[PDB]
């Protein structure tokens, strides 16, 4: 049951969606980008949870996610003051409007902060710290290494036979303070960015069966969603599958010529099958390469020509201009074919703007308030104040405002051009039933 | 070259995509018909509201005529062109300027002989043109004094540069005052064309084209014209503009010429311009070699909507609806008039 | 000795200044008065 | 010798990013602003 | 052990993410309140609206402070010019890219703002191409921030 | 002084951000005397555990005070918003 | 033209200087003191494996970035009347980034193969690391020169395309196949570049 | 054995040959989509028969690869600066004479539509014109390929 | 043992630092004091608040002049160069970025001052642009100082 | 008993000789296509005619590629150095002689294509003048013939 | 004892005395049918009188002819360098001289042929004007040839 | 420098004192001024000179 | 121990000082004496 545009009165409908103080300003960004087809597939139930989310992973920030909230939650306590009242501040009534979507916008960015254990940069301690054993790690020939450390780092080795275990919750609290916390966990990052695109798009594309069904066009599934999700599942649902694996076939035993995921991926789509020189993830995976490959290529003559071409045969037979047609379905084969791999290096913002954004706050922190630090006291103590107060105004400034409002549109970005484009097709008119709106005048 | 097609729409990207908009709206034939099959002013009104036209005779005077259909299409322009000529930056406002200064030649036409008769500026500037303006004192308050206005001319008026054919004043009473305005306008035209000549781009082979017929266009009219009058022959020549396909070899024909023929004979030399005389049948009902040189001009003016990348887009803006606006004016005087038979005068824009 | 770095040093140097007064006088030359107020008239 | 390894990889990349400011001045000092305003 | 002048090419890099940077924003900036000067006059109400160019434009300067900082704080004397040449990369890699960047920024916000106050339905046009502009200065950024583990 | 009630109100919420977050730096500290270890640290860093514990005291004395601060200037801004 | 001006004078002269010099060490039979070998062997293949993969990642967007405005422009004025446009037209810049995004894909691959070499005395040194170096370099140039232009032509063909839309709506579906020639060219460039460090080893 | 740099060239060949050729095209089917656009508004029955040019740019981009690739799989360490220089060439050679092809493919186009747009009947003599501009990429082409093998 | 003529890019950085930012704030100036000259003749009232585009383009000459005495402060005969190279950076990254703030006050102070006179409600909004230009001084400031002492 | 890279010279040669003569071809054809076009709209009937000044174009492209040909069959590894400059003189000789007669070719056939419409007593003074282009591209033909062997 | 590269110089004078008088003459031929086109559409009679010009911009490629065909043939290896700086001194004196001629050829050639449209009594004097331009080009022969022989 | 002061003023200047015969005293005065600056140069120029 | 041409540099500073300086003072004094020779044919009282 998906929820749908009510009926309205054998011309063209406008688009009539039931809203309410809450789901309004949803809609509004649905429609910001345009009024669906009659009895489309409404994106905007799914925007809800879907659009907050996005953001959440853009501006991971647990320190930040509450403040966000918090100023919500200002304007929602004064709701009953803003209403009976004049705003002639459109940018404050706008922020208002979509007081409730900031809100839960800061909600799931507590979530996503949680589990990257990053609240201003701070790790979130829950005594599940056990990735090493640091006792262990002088036992195994590192006798006073404190006196060489002062001019060395010496990373942590993996499989020591003393170390492991994962944390309980989110990434472990070590990596807040590493050196090569930019490999580790951004390479965990750039996985996930991958993973959830993916699914994003491919729910996107389901979507499209159900609207399929609606307006009873079994071609549009027949030649249509089915060679196109096989296209999509075969290559990027086989990487997903692959990432994965990695993560759970491998360990540090092999972490010299590990084999890599970027490089299988290329060789892979080239059908490059080198006999020796590169470590394969699984016995046979060449054969199941190019097995992908070719079934990817095979479904795309029906998604590419045969719908016009059945139209022709129905047409004729019944009895359509079959030049346009053509171009009509091959310039939407390139779309969806070319926009899927465009569309997985858009997801790549979340990766990008989770980045941009720990960098912010980590450097943020390190060049502003660690430098406020002394060990002398009264000095210390004064000087965290000034430099706090500064501190908190750059937050605020560069990024509860200024980068919370660039995740907003990249996220809305991606709604917009990835997701709907997937199922949410067409126009409508606007819905403007006789109403009683002048009530002040 | 690849001068073009690169920094235009840096600055100039808004305005190519405005204008063209605005050229979407012009009247079609199918619209042009609809407005014939009316015979009532008012009905003309209704017609014309299905377009970019209309709202425009609201609260107006209950009785509908031409001088009001006419004073309200010539605002509209003025205002769309402001607005374009406002929003635009040195490197295309310069050739704005151009597009104005052929109108502020007529208008300070009409600041002297007044002046000369005794007239006062506040008399006169009520029925200047508009874009002239003026906004500059000094040609204002002049004390109907030529020499004041003759003098803050050259200052504080643009135009001051053509001015240099006609100086001293001597030459404001001596002259006859159309020689004065047809010698501004050839040094505004020989000025202009040069102006597109350094913008030595897509421009230049976009916009010269219809400079270089108006320069024949007026050889030719102004030899026929001049027949019936008193006007020397090397006079005449004088008037002729070097921005065209007559200056090589040709105008010298035409300053000679005494007759109707003689000018034909000069045309036949150009097949451009052999056609119009041969389709200017000039018969007791039927077209004149005016009319036939407005359909060319717009042929033209419709052509320089095939460059993305000029400014003779707004050039050819602003004259294609000047014709607009006197096709619209010609079919409410025929309705005016009653005269039905002569309501397919006007010309088609495409 | 080390030639290749007074070398580099005078040439770049003295390239550059030469070229911030070269750039400075074709600035100066070329000032454009107004040609306006009185320029009209002695014109 | 006129040029060492260090001299010249120097010039190598001081002359690239000396093309982007270029380019970027350009259409820095290329900028313009209004004659006038449209309306009140 | 250390070539010299390893360390020449890596301060280049930082002084460079932020020059191009702010280039790129101040020509976007300068650009916009151009147009919201002109613009602003006839519709008031829009001046608030007209700034987001500039703030987007504000954005790509902290792209290349990001960079020209994580740059100088990963300077030594001792520096092995392998990690000098990344660390230039970095530096020129966000730095022409912010500065292509801060040049969409500007051209398309005059124009939007002048379109947007002749026909309000752009405000949203006019928001996302600037956006795709301020996502193609991140590649710059993001680029800039891989080469230093690499 | 009234400083307008706007700028008051703003004085408050820095004020009240600085005690609760300088107080929470203190205790997590003092607690784990931990992750973020940036107690201002000697270079000369010998193989005391003490000089851990030792430091991190010191940032919570140091961070109260600061917090103090907080308290007095929220005080202040607390009596500007309401009197205006 | 004062720049142009100032352009073509450091062009004429910097060319000109460098055929005196070159026909000079030829006329007075200099020992091949201009080394070409020299120069290409002490220039650290490190500065053009990092050159190429910084030209590879900024010309490409410099090249969306260009075509960017191009059309938005465009579409920004013609909008006003045909507001339609906003709809379909933005997949021109769809293909601007697009043309960003295969260069960035390759800019990052590439990367993934600078190591250190721990190298000194090229003497015998880094024989395969000099071809890994020319190679990478030049196929971040390919790729990243490719995108540029292709960017530029992107701009020039959407900009017609917004505003043969504004004034007939039927015209815009056609239009598209130009554009999709303009990514393809990119996309040539990407195999180029694939191919030059497809057997490469760096360190 | 086989000297350092000398790849070198044959990279620069490699480079050369796609992005001249990229460049060709890139003019020509610029210029072509311009006029084709301005065209399709006035009449739109055209603008199959104006598609040619666009298809004829890109046929300089496929010369231009069937060459860099070419070069490109023929690239190793080991070259012995003889092959080297022959991709150099080569790749020249096809891509700037690419060009040369492009830019004629670009001013024949546009001027042809603009043309046919007035008189359809220009069409055949207008593609007979571009003809000569697909032999021009093509001779670079030949020598290009007759290079690379030597 | 330190190399010799060491001094040179850190002295080029003082004087650097000074000149650009002075160019900056210069331009700035002269952009923001014609607007005001043709605004004020007609709105005298609004003299003693056009100023501020030049104010705030002599605090990105103070940027300029904090950082070349902090550098010119920080030089010796016996520099180890890394050093020096600093010196250098630091002072390009505060000059070149107080220069392309330096055009953005100019072109914003034009066009802000004469826009208020047409409009008092735009004189805000000039001041929050000029606002953002400020900050993309300080940005190169900030770097500046930190490589100056790193 | 040959210096190194003598075959440098040689390649250049056979590049140089077809880029200029398609550089040439490709001006003149570009002209050309644009006066048919412009002319053709007028008089359609000199379609068929009017096509001549490309073909005289086209002759100095094969004019190249006969050169470049000739000059590629004789590179080699073990080359004279005298030979290699006697083939980079051939392709230099005849490329940029066949570019000089392409400008022409261009010029004229783009005026005399227009002034025949206007005036078919033209049409043999314009092929007698573009019989004069084709000697000019000969005699470059001729001298890179004889440089070729000799 | 022959110095290498010897040769170069002699063959770029060959090369040389034949492209510069190819570019003159092309430079004068592309001016000449230009006029000549214009001027054939009020007196078509004079048409063939006026290829003179066109002619004579020949006769300027032959000079060029001539000495690049003599250098060729006496090019050698074993060359004394003397006879090498000769051929130079030889191709370039004649080639350049040449081309200054063809300018003159050209710009009297149009002016003459379209004022004689008007003055048939001009062309004695457009022949004459145009027969010191033809000694200029001689002139320049004249040194070569001495050159060549020295 | 000097010299394009002299001459930029002196045309100014004389054209502006035929208009406004009271320029003419301000006209030398800002004449002075450019004279004031070529002299800079010659003082330092014999300062250097001689050291 | 001293660098020959070391001498070099501290001269071409003290040009320098002068050079770009007048330059400077060079244009400001004709760029300000053409406005006012403007300004005292309109009024010479301000002059």
């Amino acid at each position: 049951e998906l929820f749908r545009s009510e009926e309205m009165t054998n011309q063209t409908p406008p688009t009539y969606n039931k809203t309410n103080k809450f789901t309004h300003g949803f809609q509004n960004i649905v429609d910001a980008y345009g009024i669906g087809t009659y009895r489309e597939i409404n994106p905007a139930p799914y925007t809800v949870i879907t659009f907050p989310f996005l953001f959440a992973v853009m501006f991971g920030d647990f320190g930040h996610g509450i403040l966000m909230t918090l100023f919500a939650v200002w304007m929602v306590l004064r709701e009953s003051r803003i209403l009976s009242q004049k705003n002639e501040n459109e940018m404050f009534s706008m922020v208002f409007s979509g007081r409730y979507i900031i809100l839960l916008m800061g909600l799931f960015s507590i979530y996503t902060g949680l589990i990257y254990n990053d609240c201003f940069s701070k790790s979130l301690n829950i005594f599940g710290s056990s990735w090493s054993v640091r006792p262990m790690f002088t036992i195994g020939n590192w006798t006073e290494e404190t006196l060489l450390g002062s001019s060395v780092l010496q990373l942590n080795p993996a499989i020591p036979g003393v170390f492991g275990g994962p944390y309980p919750f989110g990434i472990d609290p070590i990596w807040n303070i590493a050196t090569n916390k930019l490999t580790f966990l951004n390479s965990f990052k750039m996985k996930m960015s991958v993973i959830l695109g993916i699914i994003h798009m491919l729910f996107g594309v389901s979507l499209s069966l159900f609207n399929h069904i609606y307006f009873k066009k079994p071609l549009n599934i027949y030649f249509g969603f089915i060679p196109e999700i096989i296209f999509m599942s075969s290559l990027f649902g086989y990487l997903v599958i692959l990432i994965f694996y990695k993560w759970t076939a491998y360990d540090a035993h092999s972490s010299r010529n590990a084999p890599s995921l970027l490089i299988h991926f290329i060789n892979m789509f080239l059908f490059s099958y080198p006999e020796s020189g590169n470590a394969m993830l699984y016995s046979g995976q060449k054969g199941i390469q190019c097995f992908l490959i070719v079934v990817a290529m095979l479904c795309v003559p029906w998604m590419l020509l045969f719908k016009p071409l059945i139209l022709r045969h129905q047409y004729l037979r019944k009895k359509f201009d079959f030049g346009d047609t053509m171009v009509h379905q091959a310039i939407h084969t390139i779309e969806y074919c070319l926009g899927c791999i465009s569309n997985t290096a858009s997801y790549l913002r979340l990766w990008a703007l989770s980045l941009a954004h720990a960098q912010l706050s980590e450097v943020l922190w390190t060049m502003v308030i660690h430098i406020g630090l002394h060990v002398r006291s009264l000095a210390g103590g004064l000087g965290l104040f000034f430099i706090f107060a500064a501190f908190a105004t750059l937050t605020v400034a560069i990024l509860l405002i200024m980068e919370g409002l660039s995740a907003f549109l990249h996220a809305l970005r991606l709604h917009w051009v990835e997701f709907q484009n997937k199922f949410y097709t067409g126009t409508g008119f606007k819905f403007l039933p006789f109403s009683f709106e002048h009530i002040r005048e | 070259s690849f001068f073009p097609e690169l920094y235009f729409n840096v600055d100039n990207g808004y305005l190519e995509g405005l204008v063209r908009g605005l050229k979407a709206g012009v009247l079609s034939q199918a619209d042009y018909l609809n407005l014939v099959q009316c015979e009532t002013l008012e009905d003309l009104k209704l017609h014309l509201q299905s377009t970019d036209y209309g709202n425009f005779l609201a609260n107006e005077a209950s009785p509908l005529t031409v001088s009001v259909i006419d004073d309200k299409l010539k605002e509209k322009m003025v205002v769309e062109f402001r607005h374009m000529r406002n929003h635009a930056y040195e490197p295309l406002a310069s050739f704005l300027d151009f597009i104005t200064y052929s109108y502020m030649i007529d208008n300070v036409i009409l600041l002297i002989t007044g002046t000369l008769h005794q007239r006062s500026i506040a008399e006169l500037v009520p029925k200047c043109h508009p874009l002239g303006s003026f906004e500059q004192m000094e040609a204002v308050n002049i004390a109907q004094t030529p020499a004041e206005l003759y003098n803050a001319i050259l200052v504080d008026t643009p135009l001051a540069a053509f001015f240099q054919d006609c100086i001293s004043e001597q030459d404001l009473d001596e002259m006859n005052i159309e020689i004065i305005r047809n010698t501004l306008y050839k040094a505004y035209l020989e000025s202009f064309y040069k102006f597109c000549t350094l913008l030595g781009g897509t421009t230049a082979d976009a916009m010269c084209p219809i400079l270089e017929f108006e320069a024949d266009r007026r050889a030719f009219i102004i030899t026929i014209n001049s027949f019936g009058t008193e006007l020397s022959k090397e006079d005449r020549a004088k008037l002729f503009p070097h921005c065209g396909r007559l200056y090589p070899e040709g105008l010298a024909q035409l300053a000679r010429a005494d007759d109707y023929e003689q000018v034909k004979n000069v045309a036949d030399y150009y097949p451009e311009y052999k056609l119009l005389f041969e389709g200017a049948g000039s018969n007791p009902g039927d077209k004149t070699l005016e009319d036939r040189f407005f359909e060319h001009e717009v042929k033209l003016n419709k052509l320089a909507f095939l460059n993305q990348f000029h400014f003779g887009v707004f050039y050819a803006f602003v004259k294609l609806k000047e014709q607009e606006c006197r096709n619209i004016v010609w079919i409410a005087e025929c309705i005016a008039q009653r005269h039905r038979a002569k309501i397919d005068n006007y010309i088609p824009i495409f | 000795l080390e030639y290749s770095v007074v070398f580099n040093l005078v040439l770049w140097i003295m390239t550059g200044l030469a070229l911030a007064v070269i750039i400075t006088s074709y600035n100066i030359w070329n000032m454009d008065p107004g040609y306006d107020s009185i320029i009209y008239r002695m014109t | 010798g006129f040029f060492s390894p260090g001299i010249w990889m120097g010039l190598l990349t001081t002359l690239f990013m000396l093309f982007i400011f270029t380019y970027g001045l350009h259409m820095i000092l290329s900028l313009k602003t209004m004659d006038r305003f449209d309306d009140r | 052990n250390n070539p010299e002048y390893s360390s020449f090419f890596g301060v280049m890099g930082a002084s460079s993410a932020m020059v191009f940077s702010a280039m790129g924003a101040a020509y976007g900036t300068a650009k916009s309140g151009t147009g919201i000067a002109a613009m602003s006059v006839m519709r008031p109400e829009l001046i608030m609206k007209s700034i987001i160019p500039v703030v987007m434009a504000g954005i790509i300067a902290i792209y290349g402070l990001v960079v020209a900082v994580l740059i100088a704080n990963s300077l030594t004397d001792g520096i092995t010019l392998y990690r000098s040449f990344l660390q230039l990369g970095a530096g020129l890699s966000v730095g022409l890219s912010g500065l292509a960047a801060g040049f969409a920024i500007g051209i398309v916000g005059d124009a939007g703002v002048r379109g947007t106050a002749q026909q309000p339905r752009l405000f949203v046009g006019m928001i996302l191409i600037l956006i795709f502009a301020e996502v193609l200065g991140l590649y710059g950024l993001i680029v800039a921030l891989i080469l230093s583990t690499k | 002084l009234c400083c307008g009630p706007k700028l008051a109100a703003c004085g408050i919420v820095l004020s009240a951000w600085g005690v609760i977050m300088l107080i929470m730096l203190g205790i997590f500290f003092n607690v784990h005397s931990l992750i973020e270890d940036v107690p201002f640290t000697e270079k000369d860093f010998e193989n005391g555990p003490q000089n851990i514990y030792n430091l991190y005291e010191q940032v919570s004395y140091n961070c109260f005070i600061a917090a103090g601060l907080y308290l007095l200037l929220g005080g202040f801004s607390f009596c500007q918003v309401r009197l205006n | 033209t004062g720049l142009e001006l100032l352009y073509l004078g450091i062009f004429v002269a910097f060319w000109a200087c460098m055929i005196v010099v070159g026909i000079c060490y030829t006329i007075f039979d200099l020992g091949f003191r201009f080394d070409v070998a020299w120069f290409l062997t002490e220039t650290s293949p490190f500065m053009w494996s990092n050159l190429g993969i910084g030209l590879a990642i900024s010309l490409s967007v410099v090249g969306a970035a260009w075509g960017i405005y191009i059309t938005g422009s465009s579409i920004i004025g013609g909008g006003v009347k045909a507001p339609r446009i906003k709809t379909k037209n933005l997949v021109s810049i769809i293909f601007c980034e697009a043309v960003a995004i295969y260069g960035i894909i390759m800019a990052i691959v590439i990367s993934n193969m600078a190591e250190p070499f721990s190298a000194t005395d090229p003497k015998a040194i880094g024989h395969r690391n000099y071809h890994a170096g020319y190679s990478m370099f030049g196929a971040g140039l390919t790729v990243g020169l490719s995108n540029l232009f292709c960017g530029v032509c992107v701009g020039i063909v959407g900009s017609g395309a917004a505003l043969a839309d504004a004034q007939n709506p039927s015209l815009f579906v056609k239009i598209l196949i130009v554009e999709i020639f303009g990514s393809a060219i990119g996309l040539f460039g990407v195999i180029v570049a694939i191919l030059q460090t497809s057997r490469v080893k760096m360190g």
